[PDB]
C-alpha cells in the first residue's frame, strides 16, 4: 500500500504550488512581451542556431483563449 | 478465502464515461478546447496539436500519471487546470519518463 | 514444426450419404478418370479441413 | 498516423499477444438514427473518428447540452468520438515505437540473413 | 511446467510429517535480542539523540532536504536559498556522502 | 447467468457493465413478449403441419 | 487470473496435466481436525501502522493545541 | 491513426470540404506526411522543469509510513 | 463546515436534476413532474455527486443507462459461428450464452502503464546516483553492487529492457528528425526570408478558394456556350500532354503461391 | 464569366489558374429547372452552393454557459473553491443508495397491504413490483450475483482504499495475455 | 431526394382508392337495408341502427387512409 | 499451398536456445544480424505438397 | 440507394389497397347482417356479435398491412 | 443489387394485394354465415365452426403471400 | 442483363395475385357452405366433402403459380 | 493467446454464410 498522507498531501500540494505558478506565469508573459523578436528566439537557444528575422505579421497576444481569469 | 457471504447483493458503477455534464468525469478541457478549434482562428492548429499532447497523457497510466493516486492534471479534481495551463502535457510526458 | 506437418491437410472422400445434398446431387454425378500427374498427393477427393469449401458442414472437435 | 480513409484491420491485430480488440471503420449505421435532417457528404465518412465528430456537431447544433442532448443518438457519437481518438492515439503510437509487435511487420518474427544458417 | 514452482536462494529444511508440508526450520537461524531488548538498546539512542543531538539541527534538515532533489542543479539552487549560500561538497561530507 | 443458479461463468458478462437500450420491466414488457412470439410460432407450426 | 494476464484454456482445477491437484476437505472427522479453512476475516493490517498517530500528537503539542 | 486533430485541421476539414474523387482526395492525405514529421518533432524538444513543482517525491522516506485511511462505518 | 460542492453543482444549482435518457412521453414528463417536486419528495435520488452524498449515474426509464460499447470485432462463439459484426446493428444485442461470448472492457481504452520497482530497490538507485554527482562514479562500486544483489532479478530485467526501449524510441524519433529537416527539391536555397507575412487564416476559405467549383459563387455565371469553349482550351493542352505515358510494368504478384507484396490498392476495382 | 471574390486561388502566373479556370468549368454539368433548356434536370437538379459545417449559436452558447462561473473567479478563487476542499471524511456518502434501494423494502410492506380482493391480482400487482427491483438486481436467485447499479463518478470514488496498489490494478487494468501465457513476473 | 418527395404526393393521392371503395360499400350497404327492411318492417329501428354503425366504420378506413396519408407525407 | 504458407505466431521458447550471454563466457562474441525484410514465401511445386 | 427509399415509400402507399377492400367487405358485411336480422330477429344478438367479430378479422388485415408497410418503409 | 433490390421491395408491396382481397373474403363470408344462420339457427355452433375454420384459409394465402414476399426479398 | 433481372423478381411479384383471388374465392365457397348447410345440414357430409375438394383445386393452381413464377426467376 | 489463431500469407476469402465458416 501506498502512504494515505502522501496521497492526500500531494494533492494539496501540487493545488496550492499552481497558484504560485499562475502568478509567476503571468509576470512571465508579460516581461516576454516587452521582448523583441531577437531576444525570444536567441535567449535560451541552441548556441550553435543564427538567427535570421522572419516577415512580420499579426499573431495577438492572449493569456487565454477562453475568456477566463 | 472462506468469509461470510450475502444472499442479495448491489454493485456500482463509477463509470466514466465522459459525455455526462452530471458528474466529474466529464472532460472539461477536451470539449472546450475542441469546439475552440472548429471557430476559424489564428491559432486552430495550435489548440489541435495541444489537443493530441493531452491524448498522449491519458495513455500514459503510470502510478505517477493517473486518478487513483490523486496526481495533479489526472485526477478529476485537477481536470479545470487544463483550462488555463494547457502547456504542462510536457512537463508531464517527461515527469513520468523520469521516474 | 508439429503444429505446422498436422496443418498439412489430409485426404477425406467426397463420397457422403450424410448430407442429403450430396446424397442427391452425388447421384448425377459423373465419375471421370483421374490421370496421374506424377505426385502422391493429388487431392483428387475433399480435403480434412473445417475451412474447405466441401467440408465445412463436417464438425471437426 | 494513417494516411488514407482505409486501413487493413491485420495491419492493426497483434502477432505474438492476445487481440481484444480490433480497429473498426466508422459505424454508418449511427448516422441514420439522427431524427432531425442534416447534410452529410460521402467523402468524409470513411477517414477515422471523423463521422462521429461531425455527428457530434450536428447533435449540438440542433439540440444543446442540456436535457435535449441527452438522448441516445446523441451521446453515444460523443462517446464513441472521444473513443475512438483515444484508441487511434494509443494504436498510432504503438505503431510508432512497437511495430513489431502488429501483424505484417518483419520483425514481429525475423526472417534470418543467409549469412546465420551455416551453408 | 509445475504451477507451484518456486525457487529460493536460501536453504530450508521441509517438515517430513503425514499430511502437512512446511518449512520447519531454517539451517543455521540465530535468535537475535528480543524486542524488550532491542526497545531498551533503542531507548538509550533516541535519549541521547534527545538531549545532545538537537542543537544545530535545522541546517542540517534543511541540507537533507536539498539533497532529497532530483537534479544537481536544483540542489545548488536549494542550498544557495534556503541553506545560507552552502557547498555541494561542504555539504555532503556533512552528511557523510563523501568517500 | 442471470438464470443460472450459483454461476461459476465469471467471463460470460458477469463481471461486466451490461445495459441495453430496451423497455424498462423487462420480466413484465419484454420478456413476455418473447414467449408471446414463442407461441406464435409453435401454434402456427402446429397448424400448418397438421 | 484472467485479468492479470493469463489466458485460461478448459476450466477448473482438475489438472489433466504435470499439476499437483487438491479435491476439497474430505467431510470426515479425520480431516477436519487437521485441516480448518482459511478465514480471511484473519488477515489484518499490521498494527504498526497505529504507531504513525504518533506524528499527529507531535503536531497538537507543537501547534499548541 | 495518432495526431489526429493535427492532420484534421491541416487537411482544411475545419473550414472546406474534400475533394468528393478518390483520386485528389487520396493525394491530399499524403501531402501532409512531412508536417506531421515536423510538428511531432517539434513536441519533442521541450526543455526541462523541476519534477518537484506540483508533486511530491513519492520515493521519499517520509512516506514510508504506508498509513491507512480511517474510516466511519456507518 | 458546509460540505463541499463539485463545478457541476453550479451548473444546474441542484442536486436532482432527474435527467432520463428514455425519449418517450411518459419519462420526460414524469421527469418533469419529479424534478419539480424533488425539494420536497422523499422518493428523491441524486444525480450530482457531492463530498458529503454520493449520486446515482443517468436513468434509462426504470434501469440505468450506458453507452453502446465501442464496436469490437472480436468474439467467442459456443455451438456455431456467428460471424458477429459490430456495425450491422445500432446497439449491441445481450450475449447469449449458447451463442455468443464478447471481448472484456465493454468500456475500456488502451493505455500504457508501468510497474513500481520495490522500495528498497529504489533506495540503492537512490544511493548510487547521490554518491555519483557527489564522489563520481568510479568510486561507486559498493553502491552498484548492492544493486545488483539486494534488487531482484525481474527489476534487473526491466531496467536492462528500459534501456532498450529509450534507445529504440532514440533512434525512431531522430529518423523523423531526420525525414523532418530533410530539404526538398522544392526548397532548395529558400530561407526565412522568401517566406510570405501570412497565418494560418490565410489558408482558410475566407482567403484561399478549395478546390471545388461551388465553393463560392466564382462560376455560377458560366453558360454552357462558355463550356463548350472551355472544353476545347482543355483539348488543345492534351494535343501536347498526352504525348507521354508511364509504361506498364511486370505483376509481382503473378504468382498466386507467393507471398503478395501489399502494394497500392487501385482507386477503383 | 468568371466572378471575382476573396477567395482567391494559389496560382503564380495568368495562364495556369486560366488552366484551371478552363478544366474546372469543362466539368460543370449544368441542371435546369425550366422546360426548353438544352441542360434541363426535373429530378437530380445540382446545387450550385457547398455546403460547410461550423458550429451554430446554440452550439457556441452553451459551452460558454458552462463556464460561466469561472469567469467570474481568479485562479487562486478556483482552486480554493472546487480543488481544495477541505477534508471532512465523517459524512455517510452511501446514504444516497441505501434510501433508494431501501425504499424497496418499505415499499414492500405498504404494497403487501394493498386491500385488493382478489389473491392473483396481487399477484400481478407483486410481479409488476418484482419488475421494477429486477432491472437494479438482476438474478432473483440468492447467492447467484450482483446487482447493477451505475453511480456517478466523484473524486471520493474508491477514497478509502487509494492506498492499496492491488486494489488500483484489478479495477483499471485488464492486462493481455502472452504467447507465454503467465501472469507477470 | 425531390424524387421521393414526388412519390409521397403521389402515394397522398392514393388515400382516394379507399374513398372510392367506401362509396360502394355504402350503396351496398344501404341497399340491403332497403330490402332487408321490407322483408321484416316491424324493427326498422334495429336494421337503422345497425345500419349506421356499418358506415361509420367503413369511413373509419377512410381516416385511417388520409391519416397514414399525410403522415408519409409529412413523415 | 496456402496451409503450406500457414504459419503459427511466435515460434518457440526463445529460453530453450543457445544464450548470447553464454557464448561470451565461452568464449565466442557473436555478431548481430539485421532481418531479412526483402524475402517473400512462396510454396514448392505441388509434388512437395 | 435514392431510388430503394423511392420504392419503399411507394409501396408504403399500397399499403392503402386492403384499406380499401376492408370497407367493401365491412359494407357487405353489415349488408347481410340487416337482411339475416330481418329473416330472424329473435336472435339479434347472436347475429350482431358475429358481425363485429368478423369486422375484427378485417381490421387484422389493416394492422396487418400499416405494420408490413412501416417495416419495408424502415426496414 | 441496388438496382434489383428497388423492384424485390417493391415486388415484397405487393403482397398487400392478398391482404386486401383476404378482407373481402372475410366480409363475405361472415355475411353468408349470419344470414344462413338466421335461415337455420338450430345449427348455430355449426355453423360458427365453419365460419372460422373457412377464415383459417384466407389467413393462409396471408402468410404465404408474406413468406414468399420476404424469401425473394432475400434470395 | 441487370434489368431482365430486375423484370424477373418483378414478375415473381405477380404470382401474389392468384395467392389474393384464391382468398376470396375461398369466402365465397365457404358462404355457399354455411348457406347450403343451413338450407339442408342433414346432407352436411355430402355438402362437406365436396368443399374441400373444390378448395384444394383452388390452392392447385396457387401453388402451379409459384412453380413458374421461380422458373422465369432462374429459367 | 487464442488456440485457433493461424497466419495466412497468402488471400483468403471467407464465406458469410450463416451457421459456416469456410473458405
Ligand atoms: C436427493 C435429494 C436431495 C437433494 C437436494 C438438492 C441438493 C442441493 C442442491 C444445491 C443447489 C446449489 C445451491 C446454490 C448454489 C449457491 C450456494 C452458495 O453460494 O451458498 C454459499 C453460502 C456460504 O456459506 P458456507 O460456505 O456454507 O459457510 C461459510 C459461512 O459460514 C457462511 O456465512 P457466515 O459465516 O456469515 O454465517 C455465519 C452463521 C452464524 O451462525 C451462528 O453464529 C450461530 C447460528 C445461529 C442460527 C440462527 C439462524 C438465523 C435465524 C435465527 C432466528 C431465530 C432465533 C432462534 C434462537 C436462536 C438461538 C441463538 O450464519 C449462518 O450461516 C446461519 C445458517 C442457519 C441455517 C439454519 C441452521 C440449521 C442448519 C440448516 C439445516 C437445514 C438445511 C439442511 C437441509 C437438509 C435437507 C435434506 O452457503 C450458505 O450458507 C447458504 C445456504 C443456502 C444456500 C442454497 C441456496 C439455494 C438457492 C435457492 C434456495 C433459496 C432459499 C429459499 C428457501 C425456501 C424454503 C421453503
Ligand atoms: C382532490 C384531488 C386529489 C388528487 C389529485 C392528484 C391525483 C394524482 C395525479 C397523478 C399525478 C402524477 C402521478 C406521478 C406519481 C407517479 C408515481 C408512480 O409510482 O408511478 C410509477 C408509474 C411507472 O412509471 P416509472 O416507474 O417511473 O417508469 C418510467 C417509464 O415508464 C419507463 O419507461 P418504459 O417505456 O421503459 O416503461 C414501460 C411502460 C409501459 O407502458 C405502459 O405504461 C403500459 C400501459 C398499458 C396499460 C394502460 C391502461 C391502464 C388503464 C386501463 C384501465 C382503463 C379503464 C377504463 C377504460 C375505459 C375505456 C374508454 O411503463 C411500464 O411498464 C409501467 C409498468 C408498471 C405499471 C403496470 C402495473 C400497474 C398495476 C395496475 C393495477 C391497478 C389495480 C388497482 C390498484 C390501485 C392501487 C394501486 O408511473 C405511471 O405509470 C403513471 C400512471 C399515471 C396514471 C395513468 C392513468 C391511469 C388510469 C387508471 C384508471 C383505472 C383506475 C380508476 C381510478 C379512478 C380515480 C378517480
Ligand atoms: C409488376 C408490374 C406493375 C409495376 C408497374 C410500375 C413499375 C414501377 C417501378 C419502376 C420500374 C423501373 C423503372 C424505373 C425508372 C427510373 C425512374 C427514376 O428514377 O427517375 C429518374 C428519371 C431520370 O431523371 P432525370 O431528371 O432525367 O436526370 C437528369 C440528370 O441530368 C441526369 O444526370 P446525372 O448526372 O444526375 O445522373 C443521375 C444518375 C441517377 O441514376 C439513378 O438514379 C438510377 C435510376 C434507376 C434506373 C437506372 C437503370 C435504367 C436502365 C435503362 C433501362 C430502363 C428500362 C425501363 C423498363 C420499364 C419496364 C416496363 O443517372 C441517371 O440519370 C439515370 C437515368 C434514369 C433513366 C431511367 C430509364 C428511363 C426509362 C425510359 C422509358 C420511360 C417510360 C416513361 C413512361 C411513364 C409512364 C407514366 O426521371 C424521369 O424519367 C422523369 C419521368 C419521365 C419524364 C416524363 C414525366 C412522367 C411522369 C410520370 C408520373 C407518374 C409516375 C408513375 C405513376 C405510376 C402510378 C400511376
Ligand atoms: C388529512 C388526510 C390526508 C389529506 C391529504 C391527501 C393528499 C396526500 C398527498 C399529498 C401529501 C403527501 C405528503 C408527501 C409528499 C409527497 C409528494 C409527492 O409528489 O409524492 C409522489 C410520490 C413520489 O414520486 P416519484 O418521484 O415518482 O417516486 C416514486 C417512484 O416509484 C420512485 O421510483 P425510483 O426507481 O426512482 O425509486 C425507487 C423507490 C421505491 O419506490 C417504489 O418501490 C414504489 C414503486 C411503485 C409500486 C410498483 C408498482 C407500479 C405502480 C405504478 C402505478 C401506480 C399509480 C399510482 C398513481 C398515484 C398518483 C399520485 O425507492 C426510493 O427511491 C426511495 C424511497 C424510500 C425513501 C423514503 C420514503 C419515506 C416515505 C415516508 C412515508 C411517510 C408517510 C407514512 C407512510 C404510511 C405509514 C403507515 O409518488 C407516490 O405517489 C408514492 C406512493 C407511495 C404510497 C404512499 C402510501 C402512504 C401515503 C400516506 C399519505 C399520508 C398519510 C395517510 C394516512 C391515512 C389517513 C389519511
Ligand atoms: C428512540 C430512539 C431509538 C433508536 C434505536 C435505539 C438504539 C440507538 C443506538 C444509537 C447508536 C448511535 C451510534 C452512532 C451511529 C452513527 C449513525 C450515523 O453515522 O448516521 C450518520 C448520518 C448523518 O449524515 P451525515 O451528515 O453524512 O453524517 C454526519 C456524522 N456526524 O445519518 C444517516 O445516515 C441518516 C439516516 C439516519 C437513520 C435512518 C433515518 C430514518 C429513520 C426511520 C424511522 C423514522 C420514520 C419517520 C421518518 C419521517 C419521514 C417523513
Amino acid at each position: 500500500r501506498t502512504s494515505a498522507h502522501y496521497i492526500e498531501i500531494n494533492a494539496i500540494y501540487g493545488a496550492e504550488m499552481m497558484k504560485r505558478y499562475h502568478k509567476v506565469w503571468e509576470n512571465i508573459i508579460e516581461e516576454r512581451s516587452k521582448a523583441t523578436d531577437q531576444e525570444k528566439k536567441t535567449r535560451y537557444a541552441h548556441p550553435s542556431y543564427q538567427y535570421s528575422p522572419l516577415p512580420v505579421v499579426s499573431i495577438p497576444n492572449v493569456l487565454n483563449p477562453l475568456n477566463l481569469q | 478465502t472462506s468469509e461470510s457471504v450475502l444472499a442479495y447483493d448491489y454493485k456500482l458503477w463509477y463509470l466514466w464515461s465522459g459525455v455526462s455534464n452530471l458528474d466529474e468525469s466529464f472532460d472539461m478541457f477536451f470539449n472546450q478546447y475542441w469546439a475552440l478549434s472548429l471557430s476559424t482562428s489564428v491559432f486552430q492548429l495550435f489548440y489541435a496539436v495541444i489537443l493530441d499532447r493531452y491524448l498522449s497523457v491519458l495513455f500514459q497510466n503510470t502510478p505517477y500519471t493517473n486518478d487513483w493516486f490523486r496526481m495533479m492534471l489526472h485526477s478529476k479534481e485537477t481536470a479545470l487546470i487544463w483550462l488555463y495551463h494547457p502547456e504542462l502535457s510536457w512537463h508531464i510526458n517527461g515527469l513520468n519518463q523520469f521516474f | 514444426a508439429t503444429r505446422w506437418y498436422g496443418r498439412q491437410p489430409g485426404h477425406l472422400l467426397r463420397a457422403d450419404t450424410y448430407w442429403i445434398p450430396n446424397l442427391v446431387s452425388q447421384r448425377f454425378a459423373k465419375h471421370q478418370p483421374a490421370h496421374w500427374d506424377g505426385t502422391q498427393n493429388m487431392p483428387i477427393f475433399r480435403l480434412a479441413d473445417p475451412k474447405h469449401k466441401d467440408s465445412y458442414m463436417v464438425q471437426f472437435r | 498516423t494513417i494516411f488514407a480513409e482505409t486501413w487493413e484491420a491485420s495491419e492493426y491485430q497483434y502477432r505474438n499477444k492476445a487481440n481484444l480488440k480490433t480497429l473498426p471503420v466508422n459505424h454508418l449505421g449511427k448516422l441514420a438514427e439522427l431524427k432531425f435532417d442534416f447534410v452529410e457528404y460521402k467523402a468524409h465518412q470513411l477517414i477515422a473518428c471523423h463521422l462521429y465528430e461531425r455527428m457530434t456537431i450536428h447533435c449540438m447544433n440542433q439540440y444543446g447540452l442540456f436535457k435535449d442532448f441527452y438522448r441516445p443518438e446523441c451521446l453515444d457519437a460523443q462517446y464513441y468520438f472521444k473513443t475512438c481518438v483515444e484508441l487511434n492515439a494509443a494504436y498510432g503510437i504503438q505503431k510508432k515505437f512497437f511495430p513489431e509487435h502488429f501483424v505484417g511487420s518483419p520483425y514481429a518474427r525475423p526472417v534470418p540473413q543467409f549469412q546465420q544458417l551455416g551453408l | 511446467m509445475q504451477n507451484t514452482t518456486n525457487i529460493v536462494h536460501v536453504p530450508v529444511h521441509m517438515g517430513h510429517t503425514h499430511y502437512f508440508d512446511y518449512i520447519d526450520s531454517f539451517p543455521k537461524l540465530k535468535e537475535g535480542p528480543t524486542l524488550e531488548e532491542n526497545h531498551i538498546t533503542n531507548q538509550k539512542i533516541l535519549r541521547e539523540q534527545l538531549i545532545s543531538g538537537q542543537q544545530g539541527l535545522e541546517q542540517n534538515l534543511c541540507l537533507r532536504n536539498c539533497f532529497k532533489l532530483s537534479q544537481k542543479r536544483y540542489i545548488e539552487f536549494c542550498l544557495d536559498r534556503k541553506c545560507g549560500g552552502a557547498d555541494f561538497q561542504r555539504a555532503a561530507t556533512i552528511l557523510g556522502y563523501t568517500k | 447467468n442471470s438464470a443460472l443458479i450459483g454461476s461459476e461463468n465469471q467471463s460470460d458478462s458477469m463481471n461486466e457493465l451490461n445495459t441495453n437500450f430496451s423497455m424498462t420491466y423487462y420480466i413484465l414488457t419484454v420478456l413476455p413478449g418473447k414467449f408471446i412470439y414463442w407461441i406464435y410460432e409453435i401454434l402456427h407450426t402446429f397448424f400448418v403441419v397438421c | 487470473t484472467l485479468r492479470a494476464g493469463k489466458n485460461i484454456e478448459g476450466s477448473g482445477q482438475v489438472h489433466f496435466g504435470y499439476h499437483d491437484q487438491k479435491w476439497g476437505m474430505p467431510a470426515i472427522p479425520m480431516f477436519q481436525l487437521m485441516y480448518y479453512e482459511l478465514p480471511g476475516n484473519s488477515i489484518v493490517v499490521n498494527p504498526c501502522r497505529n504507531q504513525n498517530y504518533r506524528l499527529y500528537f507531535e503536531m497538537r503539542k507543537k501547534l499548541g493545541i | 491513426m495518432d495526431n489526429y486533430f493535427t492532420a484534421i485541421t491541416l487537411l482544411g476539414l475545419r473550414d472546406q470540404n474534400l475533394p468528393p474523387f478518390k483520386d485528389a482526395r487520396l493525394q491530399r492525405y499524403k501531402s501532409i506526411k512531412k508536417m506531421i514529421d515536423l510538428i511531432e518533432t517539434t513536441t519533442k524538444l521541450a526543455p526541462p522543469m523541476p519534477v518537484e513543482l506540483f508533486m511530491l517525491n513519492p520515493t521519499d522516506p517520509e512516506w514510508d509510513d504506508d498509513m491507512t485511511y480511517p474510516t466511519i462505518t456507518h | 463546515k458546509a460540505p463541499g460542492q463539485i463545478y457541476a453543482y453550479d451548473i444546474h444549482n441542484t442536486h436532482y436534476p432527474y435527467v432520463n435518457i428514455k425519449q418517450d412521453s411518459q419519462t420526460q414528463l414524469l421527469a418533469s413532474f419529479r424534478r419539480s417536486i424533488a425539494s420536497i419528495n422523499p422518493f428523491s435520488y441524486r444525480q450530482v455527486p457531492s463530498q458529503d452524498r454520493a449520486a446515482f449515474g443517468l436513468r434509462w426509464g426504470n434501469a440505468w443507462y450506458a453507452p453502446n460499447p465501442y464496436p469490437n470485432g472480436i468474439h467467442f462463439d459456443r455451438v456455431f459461428p456467428t460471424h458477429y459484426d459490430p456495425l450491422a446493428e445500432t446497439n449491441r444485442t445481450k450475449a447469449n450464452l449458447q451463442l455468443i461470448k464478447y471481448a472484456p472492457g465493454n468500456y475500456s481504452t488502451l493505455v500504457v502503464t508501468s510497474e513500481k520497482l520495490p522500495r528498497p530497490c529504489i533506495r540503492t538507485i537512490q544511493n548510487y546516483r547521490r554518491c555519483q554527482m557527489v564522489n563520481g562514479t568510479e568510486k561507486c562500486n559498493s553502491e552498484a553492487q548492492d544493486i545488483l544483489a539486494i534488487c531482484p532479478n525481474w527489476a534487473l530485467d526491466h531496467m536492462k529492457e528500459k534501456v532498450r526501449f529509450y534507445t529504440k524510441a532514440l533512434a525512431i524519433n531522430n529518423q523523423t528528425y531526420i525525414r523532418a529537416m530533410q530539404v526538398e527539391e522544392y526548397n532548395q536555397g529558400r530561407t526565412v526570408a522568401d517566406v510570405a507575412p501570412k497565418t494560418w487564416i490565410h489558408g482558410t476559405r475566407q482567403h484561399l478558394r478549395p478546390d471545388t467549383m461551388w465553393a463560392d459563387d466564382r462560376y455560377t455565371n458560366i453558360t454552357q456556350t462558355e463550356i463548350n469553349e472551355a472544353i476545347k482550351r482543355v483539348e488543345a493542352r492534351k494535343a501536347r500532354e498526352h504525348e507521354k505515358k508511364p509504361v506498364e510494368q511486370a505483376n509481382v504478384n503473378a504468382n498466386t503461391g507467393e507471398q503478395p507484396v501489399r502494394v497500392e490498392k487501385s482507386l477503383y476495382p | 464569366p468568371v466572378k471575382e471574390g476573396q477567395a482567391k486561388l494559389w496560382f503564380s502566373t495568368k495562364e495556369e489558374a486560366d488552366a484551371y479556370d478552363d478544366k474546372m468549368i469543362s466539368n460543370i454539368e449544368l441542371k435546369s429547372q425550366d422546360y426548353e433548356d438544352e441542360n434541363f434536370s426535373p429530378v437530380f437538379n445540382r446545387k450550385t452552393q457547398e455546403y460547410f459545417l461550423e458550429p451554430s449559436e446554440k452550439f457556441k452558447s452553451d459551452f460558454a454557459e458552462l463556464l460561466r462561473p469561472l469567469r467570474s473567479l481568479s485562479f487562486n478563487q478556483v482552486v480554493d473553491r472546487y480543488v481544495l476542499i477541505p477534508p471532512n471524511h465523517t459524512f455517510y456518502r452511501n446514504w444516497t443508495y441505501e434510501k433508494f434501494l431501501g425504499g424497496f423494502g418499505l415499499s414492500y410492506l405498504i404494497l403487501r397491504e394493498l386491500p385488493l380482493r382478489n389473491f392473483y391480482a396481487r399477484v400481478f400487482v407483486m410481479y409488476a413490483f418484482a419488475a421494477k427491483v429486477l432491472d437494479h438486481l438482476g438474478n432473483p436467485f440468492p447467492f447467484s450475483g450482483h446487482g447493477q447499479i451505475v453511480a456517478a463518478a466523484d473524486r471520493w470514488n474508491h477514497w478509502d482504499v487509494r492506498c492499496y496498489d492491488n486494489v488500483m490494478k484489478a479495477l483499471k487494468y485488464i492486462r493481455i495475455p502472452t504467447v507465454q501465457n503467465n501472469i507477470p513476473e | 431526394m425531390l424524387l421521393v418527395k414526388a412519390v409521397k404526393v403521389l402515394v397522398m393521392g392514393g388515400c382516394m382508392l379507399p374513398i372510392a371503395f367506401g362509396a360502394l360499400g355504402t350503396g351496398v350497404l344501404f341497399a340491403g337495408f332497403n330490402v332487408a327492411l321490407s322483408r321484416n318492417p316491424e324493427e326498422t329501428e334495429s336494421l337503422f341502427n345497425n345500419t349506421l354503425m356499418g358506415f361509420a366504420l367503413i369511413e373509419t378506413f377512410i381516416f385511417m387512409s388520409i391519416g397514414l396519408g399525410f403522415f408519409v407525407l409529412f413523415a | 499451398r496456402m496451409r503450406y504458407l500457414t504459419e503459427d505466431p511466435a515460434g518457440d521458447d526463445p529460453l530453450q536456445k543457445t544464450k548470447d550471454e553464454h557464448l561470451v563466457d565461452l568464449g565466442f562474441i557473436p555478431k548481430v544480424f539485421g532481418a531479412n525484410v526483402e524475402v517473400r514465401k512462396r510454396a514448392p511445386h505441388d509434388k512437395y505438397l
